[PDB]
């Protein structure tokens, strides 16, 4: 889907949403595709651990410096871990597992830190009804630019955190949409064939500008 | 203790 977002940030970008006579982003809402999964919180010590994060359920992942990753599940228990090629595995924190054993208490440090210490992000918004018993999303890939650190999803997700003025941008693929958060952390949630028809704001536009350009590189850095 | 962090 990685590839199906670009064709999709071509097309809004080709119409020029902000170069308009009228522009009426507020007719493009679209409440009811506000997402299921997005990042809350992170913690970068690539340097030396990894990349930990916590997903909007509380749920906290983190990705190693080798491309492994360990999940661990909102009971505060169950422990998903995915390998070094996309291999998933099952066990628990109490049946201690001593061959992963580092890397819980690696984890641990992380969401210890993250409930401690952060600040949750999109915290007041209701977010979307999902299957109960479905797995979560991980995380694949990252980077970090000047202005913006880039998270791509195993759901097809791309959110894009902006450093300077706090704004997020949530890239959902599958029924193409995409939900905004402005610094005066207020939601909304669009449509991006009606963002085509009826235009947004500068702001909205350079960002979806800019976030084509990450997709570009997200495709780069395989 | 992290070099960098998401908003505090």
């Amino acid at each position: 889907h990685l590839s199906d977002m670009l064709q999709q940030l071509h097309s809004v970008n080709a119409s020029k949403p902000s170069e308009r006579g009228l522009v009426r982003q507020e007719e493009a809402e679209d409440p009811a595709c506000i997402p299921i999964f997005w990042v809350s919180k992170w913690v970068d010590y690539s340097d030396k651990y990894g990349l930990g994060y916590q997903l909007c359920d509380n749920s906290v992942g983190v990705l190693f410096n080798d491309s492994t990753r360990l999940i661990l599940y909102n009971d505060g228990d169950s422990l998903q871990y995915i390998e070094r090629d996309g291999t998933e595995s099952y066990l628990t924190v109490s049946s201690h597992p001593n061959s992963l054993m580092k890397k819980i208490t690696l984890l641990k440090y992380f969401r210890n830190y993250m409930s401690e210490h952060l600040l949750k992000a999109g915290a007041n918004i209701t977010p979307r009804e999902g299957d109960e018993l479905a797995r979560l999303p991980y995380l694949r890939t990252w980077f970090r630019t000047r202005s913006a650190i880039i998270l791509h999803l195993s759901n097809g997700s791309v959110q894009i955190n902006f450093f300077q003025d706090h704004t997020k941008l949530i890239l959902c693929p599958l029924m193409a949409a995409v939900t905004y958060i402005d610094e005066k952390r207020d939601f909304r949630t669009y449509r991006l064939s009606l963002l085509e028809e009826y235009g947004c704001c500068k702001e909205l536009a350079s960002r979806l500008r800019y976030a084509r350009t990450m997709v570009d590189k997200l495709l780069s850095s395989r | 203790d992290p070099p960098l962090h998401s908003t505090a």
